[PDB]
């Protein structure tokens, strides 16, 4: 939200572009925890989001809050559940979902 | 003062008798040791 | 409290005249293994860059630190006896370098079934150490201390867990603390007045 | 309308002297009097009153006299000494309330749009207070009538000031509270409204005891209050509630045993300090 | 159905929706992640549970409050018990 409402300076819109679009639907997606929004994004703009040498070592680490956010407003709304369920629902494995929980519980 | 009662005849870091129970003969052999010899 | 005033790693130890640095280091990571818990252990000793770059010069205590945290706890043990072999002979560990270990141990035990519910004492013969009968041996007598709540049956071979509420165990330690002053202010009562 | 009255010691002292003169003369059963007082938000004040010439006959409830010309002068004669004062409603001695009070109050409205009825009774046997208030208003039901005058009750207490508060110490020498504590806080507060709900079940049980054999004027809100009374009564018996009155009560007692753990370590420091001190007097006189 | 309900089960949920199941949990998980009502779904057996857990506190209050009321009540009702019995034993 911090970014979203500093994008809208005037020294800030005296710049305009597209980078500056890529960034905003970034953070976006970041909002709101989605993972398919965020790679919508990321595939979109693949020529301003994975071509600088700096943004690409920072994507990864960034993917894996993404991921701790989206299963954490995934898995909120109830209680006892089974794992197919959550495993669909997130777009995963069986394996990977089952570690990230055991770690998150750790 | 005093009777001398003749006609009948931290220190230690904390006190529980945990400590003392033990009878074994340290882990790293008597146990690690004595099961960790491939007897499976 | 020792591993408390132990973070004088980035603000100098120019006192060696007790020890050299790397003895502090070793130090310092053997409290803190006991003092802190996971989200801390996770923020100050496995983040640190001056310790993570002294400790990258002693092989066997990364070893010891990563095992446990990277949950191996099939070459925890044999860090673990190798440690306490060297804290036996040393000064001011060994009067109970004892103690020390029937820590680990048991923490290690309370690291593992917090996050499943029913898992078996066979798993643990593979992932933890081999032999059941030591295992069922250790998980009794640590049961019954009162320490790591959960239970086991021997019919099937089954671990349960469970979730006492946290006012029982701050329920025990009013109550003795109360007995000792009570006992400490009645022998100061009749001290005085003959 | 109304919410609160408050009643000072000045004019309960007014309506006992003027009972006893009046009553002195002849034996006469019910006294009028016109009382005075301010107003503030929905709080009424009552601060002073005067009597009034009334006769009432007890061959009939139809029949009654009293004095305009009188109360108009009187309230003139006090208007010329302070003026803050003003008619708020009247007063009448009866230890129960008559058929006669709804003709004098439509009497006397036209002083005061917002009349109020006070009943202070002259001799007290209980701990209840003597004060009663009362306000007319208009009732409506199914059949009978569209409107019907009723009188409904309304808050009363007893204040003070700070005049008043020292002149009635002043006169209250010989009874004053043994002890303010725990003392004040069980005896004033428990055993009082054991008293209280005791007499107030006795009272209605008298009321229904008159019904199904005697006069049976069989009246239907009652009945449906005595419902609503009975059917609002808890369950105590209930698991949930005895676990949370049990987690309560454990939860409550460590303070009492924290407080009275401090208060031993405290008397017994006071017990060294006095030894200590007093053992180091005897050498001194030689 | 949230007010005057308890605890219900999932497929007289759907039914009354007109709308399948997974499509009713669907439209109940964004209701409740955004913060606007209270339901805790169990879907292994296909609960919907409406009432938050009690407090030791809670249940001693409303009990403090029933007193209250009681006590109100009972005052109220002997001055119209009196006003009743003025005007029959008058004379």
């Amino acid at each position: 939200e911090d970014v979203q409402a500093l994008v809208s300076g005037k020294l800030a819109l005296r710049y305009a572009g597209r980078q500056t679009e890529a960034l905003k639907c970034v953070a976006q997606a970041s909002k709101n925890r989605s993972l398919a929004d965020f790679e919508k994004a990321l595939t979109d703009y693949r020529a301003e989001l994975r071509d600088d040498p700096i943004i690409s070592t920072h994507l990864a680490k960034l993917y894996d809050n993404l991921l701790e956010q989206n299963l954490i407003r995934v898995i909120e709304p109830f209680s006892r559940v089974q794992i197919e369920h959550i495993s669909s629902l997130i777009k995963l494995s069986k394996a990977d979902v089952e570690r990230k929980l055991s770690q998150m519980i750790l | 003062m005093s009777e001398k009662k003749q006609p009948v005849d931290e220190d230690n870091w904390d006190d529980d008798n945990v400590e003392d129970d033990f009878s074994n003969q340290l882990r790293a052999e008597l146990e690690k040791h004595g099961y960790k010899m491939e007897t499976s | 409290q020792a591993a408390e005033l132990f973070l004088d790693t980035v603000s100098t130890f120019t006192s060696y005249e007790l020890m050299d640095y790397k003895t502090f280091v070793t130090y310092t990571v053997y409290v803190s293994m006991i003092a802190l818990e996971r989200p801390d252990l996770r923020e100050k000793v496995i983040k640190g860059a001056e310790i993570l770059e002294v400790l990258h010069s002693l092989p066997a205590v990364r070893q010891y630190l990563f095992s446990l945290y990277e949950c191996r706890y099939s070459v925890f043990f044999q860090s673990l006896a190798v440690v306490e072999q060297e804290m036996k002979k040393d000064w001011l560990f060994a009067p109970h370098y004892r103690y020390y270990v029937r820590e680990m141990r048991i923490h290690a035990y309370s690291q593992l079934l917090e996050s499943y519910r029913s898992l078996t004492l066979g798993y643990m013969a593979e992932a933890f150490g081999v032999g059941v009968e030591f295992i069922d041996q250790e998980l009794s007598r640590f049961i019954a201390a009162g320490r790591l709540h959960c239970k086991i049956d021997k019919v099937n071979e089954i671990v349960e867990t469970n979730r006492p509420d946290s006012k029982n165990w701050q329920y025990q330690e009013t109550i003795k603390k109360g007995d000792l002053l009570l006992n400490r202010v009645q022998k100061l009562s009749r001290v005085i007045n003959m | 309308a109304v919410q609160k009255v408050v009643v000072h010691p000045l004019v309960l002292l007014s309506v006992v002297d003027h009972f006893n003169r009046i009553g002195k003369v002849g034996n006469q059963k019910r006294v009028v009097g016109v009382l005075l007082g301010s107003w503030q938000k929905k709080v009424l004040d009552v601060s002073n009153s005067f009597a009034v010439p009334f006769d009432e006959d007890d061959k009939d409830d139809s029949v009654w006299f009293l004095d305009h010309d009188y109360l108009e002068n009187m309230y003139g004669m006090f208007k010329k000494v302070n003026a803050r004062e003003r008619i708020v409603g009247w007063y009448h001695t009866g230890p129960k309330l008559h058929k006669n009070d709804i003709a004098i109050n439509e009497l006397m409205k036209r002083y005061c749009p917002n009349s109020v009825l006070v009943i202070i009774d002259v001799k007290p046997k209980d701990l209840g207070l003597p004060t009663e208030a009362y306000i007319s208003v208009e009732e409506v039901h199914d059949d009978g009538t569209p409107t019907s005058k009723t009188f409904e009750h309304v808050t009363s207490e007893i204040g003070a000031e700070e005049a008043e508060e020292v002149g009635v110490e002043h006169l209250l020498r010989d009874i004053k509270d043994t002890t303010v504590g725990t003392l004040s806080q069980r005896i004033t507060n428990q055993v009082h409204g054991l008293k209280g709900l005791n007499s107030k079940l006795l009272d209605i049980r008298s009321y229904l005891e008159k019904v199904a054999t005697g006069k049976l004027p069989i009246n239907h809100q009652i009945i449906y209050q005595l419902q609503d009374v009975f059917n609002l009564l808890p369950d105590v018996s209930l698991q949930e509630f005895v676990k949370a009155f049990y987690l309560k009560t454990n939860d409550q007692m460590v303070v009492v045993y924290l407080a009275s753990l401090i208060r031993s370590v405290v008397a017994l420091h006071n017990l060294i300090n006095n030894k200590i001190a007093n053992r180091d007097a005897e050498k001194k006189e030689g | 159905m949230a007010k005057y309900y308890t605890r219900i089960t999932m497929k007289r949920m759907a039914q009354l929706l007109d709308l399948s199941v997974d499509e009713s949990e669907a439209f109940l998980s964004n209701l409740v992640v955004n913060k606007t009502i209270f339901a805790k779904v169990d879907r292994l057996a296909g609960i919907i549970n409406f009432q938050r857990p009690k407090d030791p506190n809670n249940l001693l209050n409303d009990w403090s409050q029933k007193l209250n009321s009681l006590m109100s009540l009972v005052n109220k009702t002997t001055h119209l018990i009196a006003k009743e019995e003025m005007i029959h034993n008058l004379q």
